[PDB]
Formats: C-alpha cells, structure tokens, sequence
RNA sequence: UAAACUCCUGAACCCGGGACGAAACCCCCGACGAGGGGACUGACGGUACCGGGGUAAUAGCGCCGGCCAACUCCGUGCCAGCAGCCGCGGUAAUACGGAGGGCGCGAGCGUUACCCGGAUUCACUGGGCGUAAAGGGCGUGUAGGCGGCCUGGGGCGUCCCAUGUGA
RNA sequence: GGAGCAAACCGGAUUAGAUACCCGGGUAGUCCACGCCCUAAACGAUGCGCGCUAGGUCUCUGGGUCUCCUGGGGGCCGAAGCUA
C-alpha cells in the first residue's frame, strides 16, 4: 500500500506545492504516556488547487523533486485555519528563544 | 475543576472507609456507576443508589466492613483492604487480554473498561477481551 | 517528576570515572622507574614505604608502590605496573608487579608467593 | 581430577556419617565411631554457633563429597535441574542418582562410589551391551547395566556379587545377580534416597 | 514448645558521669514451622538475660500464618517506618530466598518456598517488625470469601 | 587410614588389525532422457575405533579479624609490612613474616582491567524536595500537558479475529 | 537635598596587641526625582489548582429566624492518618 497520511496545509508559497503538517501519536516506548509528534510534507499540487487551511490526505508518490515525495490524494475538509494559527505561533516563538 | 472523577470517586471511598463511615455520596457519572456496579457484585460494598444533593445527582454508596475486633483497637477489618486507579489522565494504561494482571492471586480485582463494557479481570479474559485498566481493588 | 516531564526531559545515565590511567583500561602497563623514593604515611599510620615514580609507554609518569618484604629496584628499572592504590600514599594509584622485567620476586617467602611472584621452593618440595 | 586425598576424615568435620570407603567406613570406625569431631588442632573445642552461610555451605559440601564430584561438574548439574520441569531438589537428586558410577555402586558390583568409579573407567562396565568408561554418563531408565564379561573372572567382581547373594536394592533397580546384571527401572524420588541431607539448604546456597 | 532463633543482640550503651553504661537487646523469633511464628526484642544488662526475656515477649506475640503447601496465599508489600519488605509466592523447590531477617521469621512459620526483598531502610528491628505485620496480614480465599457477603 | 605395609585394577608405553567421510563426474546397456551396469578417487591418517599385552603412575593456587567457610605457636615491636572497605602493627598481633593446623577450588588457582548486578544510588516497573541534596523571589501569561455531566455520528488511539512478515 | 544616623576615615579609651567591641568626631550613604542593578535566612526554609477525611477553642470580617446557625481570613489544641 501507498502510504497515506493525512493532514493540513500550512503553506502554499511555493508553485505547484503543498506543505502538509501530519500528525502521528503514540505510546512513549518507556513512560507509556500517549505523545503527540508531527512533521511537514511536501506534497504536490500540480494544478495551485489547494490553500492555507485545507485537511489533505497525502499519498506516497513516485518522486517530483528532491524532497517533494507525495501528492495530494484529496480534500477531506476545508477551514481549519485555527490549526493553521498553532504551527504560525509555535513557528514564531522560535525568535523569542535565541540571543 | 476535578481532573479524575474516577480517581476522585476511589479515593472517597477510601477515605470514607478509613473512619468507618456509613456511606458517602460521589457526584454521579454513568460510567461510575458501571464501576459501582462491579463493586457491589464482587462484595467490595454493600451497594450503591441515586440520590440528589442539593438537587444535583450523586451517588450515596454504601460502605461494608468486618466485625468488630478483639484487643486494644477493635476497629473492623476493612473490605476494601486496598482500591487504586491505574490508567490516569497524565497516562492511560491499555492492556491486551494476555497482559491483564491477576491481582492479589486473584483474591483482588482489576476493575477494566472494554469494548464489551466495563469488567473485571475474569469477566473479560473469559469474555476474551481487554482495554483501558481502570482500577486495582483488593 | 510528573510523566509529562520524564517524557520532555528523561533520566540521566551515571557515568563512571576511571579509578585508573594504566591508559586505555589495559590491564598492564610498562614503564622506567625514575625515582626509588621511601614515603611516610599520612593519617593514623607510620612506616617508610617503599615507591618508585615511573614513566610510563602511556605516556604518563605516575607514582606506584613496590609491595612485599625488600627490593632491589633502582634509578633506570624497568617495570610493569598493575593498578591498585595504596591509600595511606596520596597519589599513589599502582602497584609494581613483582617478578616481572628488572623488578625481581620477593625471595624467602613462603606463603601468597604469586603476587610477590617467587617461584616455588625446593627443599620438603 | 575428582577428590584424591583423606576420606574417613569429612566421615568426620561434616558431622555425619558419609560412606566413601563403603567397607570400614560402615564398622567400628569410619572413623568416625572413634572420633566424632572435626579434623585438626581445634577439632574437639566448643563449636562456634554457625553462620547461616555456614551451614548452607556445609549441607552442599555434604552432598557433594557423598557422590565424589567436583564442583563445577556438581553445580551444572544443580544448573540443570533448576531448568528443568519440577520440584528442582529432587530433579537434581534424581539426576545426581543418574551418573553410571553411582548406579554401578547402588547395583553392588562395587563397594565404594570411589571404587565404582574405577570400575567405570578401567572398562569393566557396560551399558546395554556397549561398554562405557565414563563416570559421568547418564544413565537412564530401561538400561540394562551389565559387568565386563572379560572382567567377570575378577576376585574383586566376585566377592562384591557374591556379597549381593543376599542383598537387596533400591526401588528404582533391579538385579540379576548371576548374570551379574542391573537395570535402571525409573529415576529415584526424594523419599526413594535416605540422605543425610536438606536439600532446600543446597538449592538456597546457590541463591546468591 | 516452639523453635527459638535469635536473630539480632547488640551492646547499647548509655553515659553517666566517669564512664559508658551497657545494655543489651536480643531480637528472637520463635515458631513450630506450621503457622504459628513470634518476635520479640528484650533488653537487659546481661546477654543471657535479653535472649530469655525475648523469647518470653515473642511468645506473647505469636501470629496466624495461612500457609498453602510451605508458602503463602500471594504477594504483600509492607512498609514499617523506613524499612520495605516485599513477600512473594513461590511454588515447591524454589526455597526461602531472602535475607537473614526475615528468613528466619519465614523458616519458623514453615515457610519453605518464597521470594522476598528488602527495600528501603536495612535495618533489622525495622525489617523484622514489617515481615511480621506482612505475615499478620496476609488473607485467604477463605476469609475473604467471608468478609465479602452481606 | 593419612603413610609404611597387604591384596586389586592397569593412564602412560609396546604388539596387531584398521576406518566412515566416496559416489558422482566419466564409460557401457538403454535414447546422450528415466532406469540399470561398470571403473577411478583420501590431505586428515597408519589417525579415530576394535583386539592382545602392560607400569601405582602430577598437584597446585588462594584464603583463615569482620563482611566470609577456615586458629593456634613462634618471630616482630607505629618497624618491617598488610590493606577491596572497616582498619591491623606502639612486646603476648587469630589482621604483618614463618611454622603447624584448617577452609575453598583443582590443571588449574589467584591478580589487574573492563561490562551488568547488588544500586529502589536517574526510581517506567521503582525515589525524592519543612529541618537530610532538592520548591523557581513573586507574578502575568505563549507553546505544550491535563479536562465536569447527558445524547448522537466517525472509529485516530484502545481491544478482538484472521492473514502476510519476523531468514 | 542633607536634620538625625553613619560604612570608610580622624581621634579617645580598653588590651599583651586591639586595624574591634566602649566614647568623641565624621564622608559616601540613608532622603527626593528620573534611569540602572535583580540579589537575600526573597523563609512557612513548605510550587499552583481541585476534591475528599472527627472535633474543640480563641481571634478578624460578611449574612441569617442574630441563645445559636452560615460564609471568608488569622491562630492554638488535637480524630483518622502521615513522619526518620
Ligand atoms: N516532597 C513533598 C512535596 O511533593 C509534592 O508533590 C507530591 C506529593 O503531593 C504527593 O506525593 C505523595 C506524598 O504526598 C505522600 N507522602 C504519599 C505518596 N507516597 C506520594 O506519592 C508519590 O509517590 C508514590 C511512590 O512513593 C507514587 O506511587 C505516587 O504516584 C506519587 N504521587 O504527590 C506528589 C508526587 O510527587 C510537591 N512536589 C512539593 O510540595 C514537594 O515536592
Ligand atoms: C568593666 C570593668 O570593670 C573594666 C575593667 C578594666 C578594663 C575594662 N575595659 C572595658 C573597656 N572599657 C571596653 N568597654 C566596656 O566594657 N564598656 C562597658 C564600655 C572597651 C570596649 O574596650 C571592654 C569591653 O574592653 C571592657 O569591658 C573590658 O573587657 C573594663
Ligand atoms: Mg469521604
Ligand atoms: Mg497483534
Ligand atoms: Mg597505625
Ligand atoms: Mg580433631
Ligand atoms: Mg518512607
Ligand atoms: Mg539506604
Ligand atoms: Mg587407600
Ligand atoms: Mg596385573
Ligand atoms: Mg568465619
Ligand atoms: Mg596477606
Ligand atoms: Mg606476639
Ligand atoms: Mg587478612
Ligand atoms: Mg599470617
Ligand atoms: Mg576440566
Ligand atoms: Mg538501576
Ligand atoms: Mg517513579
Ligand atoms: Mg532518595
Ligand atoms: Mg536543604
Ligand atoms: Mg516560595
Ligand atoms: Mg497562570
Ligand atoms: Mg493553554
Ligand atoms: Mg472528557
Ligand atoms: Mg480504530
Ligand atoms: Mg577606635
Ligand atoms: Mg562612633
Ligand atoms: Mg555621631
Ligand atoms: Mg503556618
Ligand atoms: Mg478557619
């Protein structure tokens, strides 16, 4: 199987490409504690269809450029800017912490 | 704001328990009560009842001991010797049913939410089922 | 700690420090006596004992104790050294083997003979 | 090599009477009906009360000195049976019971554990027709241990068969004292053996 | 008559004017190794005096032990101040593992196959006193069957 | 009981036989296939193993204050020395050196070095922070963590069955 | 800005000595504004929030049918329990 991921876009700056925001969670390996973690994909776009906001699934692909490894599947909801809002706040808190 | 209810309802048991009290009241939730109901089967407490307080639903539970005791301190035997979340907001604990604890040599339970209800451990290991390990009672 | 802390921090593994630079852990280490000093104790005890600062093929030159009854150990010796502090010596972290290279066995010894390393004796054996 | 040394002489320091010399050490003295004390200079003196180590230590030196092993072949053995399905102290007696020159001395061709032993490595013995000179092996149960027939002639063979004339032996065996033959029927129970020896003391020396 | 081990007897000492005082405690167990076991710890300025004084007071403090075929009915954790003491189950041929302590108490209650562990604070007095109360607290199918019907 | 001594066996060593590992490639019949027949081939090795003869024929190392199993006499006098930690030695040292004796292992026994253990002494199982080490000087609040009661939908966590994989 | 007090410092005592304790002077400073500093036995040597588990007694501050009851706060003694 193809793997596919679902997540939400948070970028579209680039031409003909998504940046996808995937959430995964699990147990921790020793505390058991469930942990969330997440990662950005690149994900290809060829027709500038998806926007800031969108919930995407994301499929692995045969590769477009160097690091741009899936397409996008589908749309499985609009709207979620509120999502959007957490990755830019956590984004720009990182200049609050150098010297 | 009470981040346990579950917790918060074993631990007025326990206390209440402690001083021999008749009963106590434990606001009420559906899933406690399933809890409850548990309880009452296995002996733990006499048993347990809808009530309100202030006009808000509770559950008043009735408490259970030994007799009364011989030396200095005849202060009964106490049923529930030992009760105890395990699974906690801070960390749930999940188990498979070849990983559910006999607890006490099975002379205690472990309370057991499943997908076929809430259950003790030999209900659900003989139900063939496990889930979110709840609770230890001895 | 709460688990949402271990989970963001963790516990820290303890790192043992070495009792020892024989070098690299290495059992044995070869060295040039260069000293053949005579040492008091320190604390509660009281004698004159025996030492030779060696350097060593490890590159370090450390103080080591020559142990048994009496020596025949001087300025351009030769020795292996072994390892074992001897506690009422401050910095004195080894001791010379006996038997080996220019540092001659304990003679007249009838007893833990192989530390001190004096071969067997041949009069009811 | 296996002890080599004086014998009537843990028949002592050990307390117990252990038979390693079979004959004498089993009339007026294993030496031990003459001085029942340790060996050495301290021997006769007011006992020192022992150590739980002490004691432990003992039962274990006890049961091993009785079958004439070393330690290291007595402790895989102990090892073995501790893996091994159920109640591991009789396990390991059971196997202990197991080693050819122990069964050929509970089968009276020899005399001693020490002399059987002997008898196991000069040739003299067989198992199941195939002759075997190791002390160590296992036997196990349905084998049939016969004497040498080229050593049957032997005065040593002789008296101690024709001393089995009466005699009779374990449970777990059987003889046919003409054919000068035994067999091993089934491997010994605790209750079977009559050891001077606790042996919920052995399995707790090798706690630590 | 029961079997009487000693366990512990150390020299405590108390000072006066011109010189250290002496006295003596002796920690004894005694039990018949079928479920019965008592500790007592005696005082007295002479060493003879305290064994016998405490063995006396262990007598007044004997202790019901459900044994089950030389071990107990499951696992009990028992804390006394500082000093820890875990119990387990064990089945026949394990032997009594455990240290001095509270090996003794599990030998003369005939305890012959458990797994103990001491945690915590080591020390004797305490350690014995813990393995006591875990024993004095140990329950059966039985008596609980009992304690839960109603 | 150890020795001496009395019987008994017979490691070493000497004599004799003597391997399995090798049936194929190849050749012949059949058809150059299936099947059948035939011949060669051994470094290890004159070894393993079998048979006859046959000699009482190596013992060492550590330890004996407590932890820890094993104690006495001499020598020595805070010296010489021991020492893993506690600590021994200043004229009666079971702690040093030797003797006798004893304990433990045994073709090994000790030493040094390194890993895990004990160490629930980084604590998930399984620890702590008033005075022992440890509550941030106090707030505000971002990310994050956590979240009261009732109903319904989804089934991501969770649980179950079957199956692939885990050489 | 500066009354009083007072590191340093200038003197007097005391003392074996006295770079101190005692006495007499005395500058910074202590005071104000603005800007820094950011420490402490910054202590309850006790993180914040929530629920639960006898009472008695004194006190500050609300409400009630004001003998007594019921909130919020500060103390003391103490159930169960915890603690080396
Ligand atoms: N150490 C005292 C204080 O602990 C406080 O928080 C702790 C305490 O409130 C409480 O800990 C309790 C303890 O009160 C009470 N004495 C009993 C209990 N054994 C402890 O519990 C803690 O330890 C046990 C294991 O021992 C764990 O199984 C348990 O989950 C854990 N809560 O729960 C917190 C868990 O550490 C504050 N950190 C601070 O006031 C101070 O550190
Ligand atoms: C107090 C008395 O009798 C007495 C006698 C002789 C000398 C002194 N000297 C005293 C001397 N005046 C001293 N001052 C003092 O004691 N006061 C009560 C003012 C001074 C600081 O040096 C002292 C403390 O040293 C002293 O008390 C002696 O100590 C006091
Ligand atoms: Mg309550
Ligand atoms: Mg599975
Ligand atoms: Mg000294
Ligand atoms: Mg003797
Ligand atoms: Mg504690
Ligand atoms: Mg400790
Ligand atoms: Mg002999
Ligand atoms: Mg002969
Ligand atoms: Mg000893
Ligand atoms: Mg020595
Ligand atoms: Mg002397
Ligand atoms: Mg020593
Ligand atoms: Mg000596
Ligand atoms: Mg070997
Ligand atoms: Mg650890
Ligand atoms: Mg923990
Ligand atoms: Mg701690
Ligand atoms: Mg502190
Ligand atoms: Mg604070
Ligand atoms: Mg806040
Ligand atoms: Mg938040
Ligand atoms: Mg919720
Ligand atoms: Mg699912
Ligand atoms: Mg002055
Ligand atoms: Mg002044
Ligand atoms: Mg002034
Ligand atoms: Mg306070
Ligand atoms: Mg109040």
């Amino acid at each position: 199987p193809k793997k596919v991921l679902t997540g939400v876009v948070v970028s579209d700056k680039m031409q003909k490409t998504v940046t996808v925001l995937v959430e995964r969670q699990f147990p921790h390996p020793l505390y058991g504690k469930v942990i969330k973690r997440s990662k950005k994909y690149l994900a290809h776009d060829p027709e500038e269809k998806y926007k800031l906001g969108d919930v995407v699934e994301i499929i692995e692909s045969r590769p477009i450029s160097k690091r741009k490894r899936f397409r996008v599947l589908r749309l499985v909801e609009s709207g979620r800017m509120d999502l959007v809002e957490k990755y830019l706040i956590r984004r720009q808190n990182y200049e609050s912490l150098s010297k | 704001m009470l981040t346990d209810p579950i917790a918060d309802m074993l631990t007025r048991i326990r206390n209440a328990t402690r001083v021999y009290k008749e009963s106590t009241d434990v606001p009420a939730s559906r899933f406690k009560e399933e809890i409850l109901r548990i309880l009452a089967r296995e002996g733990f407490i006499k048993g347990y009842e809808r009530v309100d307080v202030d006009g808000k639903p509770y559950l008043r539970v009735y408490l259970k001991y030994g007799p009364r005791r011989q030396g200095p301190d005849p202060r009964p035997e106490q049923v529930i010797h030992h009760i105890r979340r395990i699974s906690k907001p801070g960390r749930r604990v999940y188990v498979g049913v070849k990983e559910i604890p006999r607890v006490r040599r099975g002379l205690g339970i472990a309370i057991l939410s499943t997908s076929k209800g809430v259950l003790t451990d030999r209900e659900a290991r003989k139900l063939g089922v496990g889930g979110e390990l709840i609770c230890e009672v001895w | 700690p709460t688990i949402n802390q271990l989970v963001r921090k963790g516990r820290e593994k303890v790192r043992k420090k070495s009792k020892v630079p024989a070098l690299k852990g290495a059992p044995f280490r070869r060295g040039v006596c260069t000293v053949v000093r005579t040492v008091t104790p320190k604390k509660p005890n009281s004698a004159l004992r025996k030492v030779a600062k060696v350097r060593l093929t490890s590159g370090y030159e450390v103080t080591a104790y020559i142990p048994g009854e009496g020596h025949n150990l001087q300025e351009h010796s030769v020795v292996l050294i072994r390892g074992g502090r001897v506690k009422d010596l401050p910095g004195v972290r080894y001791h010379i083997v006996r038997g080996v290279y220019d540092a001659a066995g304990v003679k007249d010894r009838k007893k833990s003979r192989s530390k001190y390393g004096t071969k067997k004796p041949k009069e009811a054996a | 090599g296996r002890y080599i040394g004086p014998v009537c002489r843990l028949c002592r320091r050990e307390g117990v009477k252990l038979y390693l010399k079979g004959e004498r050490c089993y009339s007026p003295k294993c030496a031990m009906e003459r001085r029942p004390y340790p060996p050495g200079q301290h021997g006769q003196k007011r006992a020192r009360r022992p150590s739980d180590y002490a004691v432990r230590l003992r039962e274990k030196q006890k049961l091993r000195r009785i079958y004439g092993i070393s330690e290291r072949q007595f402790r895989n053995l102990f090892e073995e049976a501790s893996k091994k399905k159920g109640v591991t102290g009789s396990v390991f007696l059971g196997l202990l019971e197991s080693r050819l020159d122990n069964v050929v001395y509970r089968l009276g061709f020899a005399v001693s554990r020490r002399q059987a032993r002997q008898l196991v490595r000069h040739g003299h013995i067989t198992v199941n027709g195939r002759r075997v000179d190791l002390p160590s092996y296992r036997v196990r149960p349905g084998d049939e241990i016969a004497v040498a027939e080229k050593s049957r002639n032997l005065e040593l063979i002789r008296q101690n068969l024709e001393a089995m004339k009466g005699r009779k032996v374990g449970p777990w065996l059987s003889l046919d004292v003409e054919g000068m033959k035994g067999k091993f029927l089934r491997l010994p129970d605790r209750e079977d053996l009559a050891l001077p020896v606790n042996e919920q003391l052995v399995i707790e020396f090798y706690s630590r | 008559d029961f079997e009487e081990k000693m366990i512990l007897i150390r020299r405590t000492a108390r000072m006066q004017a011109g010189g250290r005082r002496f006295r003596f405690g002796a920690l004894v167990v005694v039990g018949d190794r079928q479920g019965r076991v008592g500790l007592g710890f005696g005082k007295a300025p002479e060493v003879p005096l305290a064994v016998q004084k405490a063995g006396y007071y262990a007598r007044r403090n004997m202790v019901e032990v459900p044994l089950q075929n030389g071990t107990i009915p499951h696992e009990i954790e028992v804390e006394f101040g500082a000093s820890k003491i875990v119990l387990k189950p064990a089945a026949p041929g394990t032997g009594v593992i455990a240290g001095a302590v509270p090996r003794a108490i599990l030998e003369l209650a005939g305890v012959t196959d458990i797994l103990t562990k001491e945690l915590g604070s080591r020390n004797p007095i305490n350690i014995a006193y813990a393995t006591m109360e875990a024993l004095r607290q140990l329950r059966t199918k039985a008596d609980v069957e009992r304690l839960r019907k109603g």
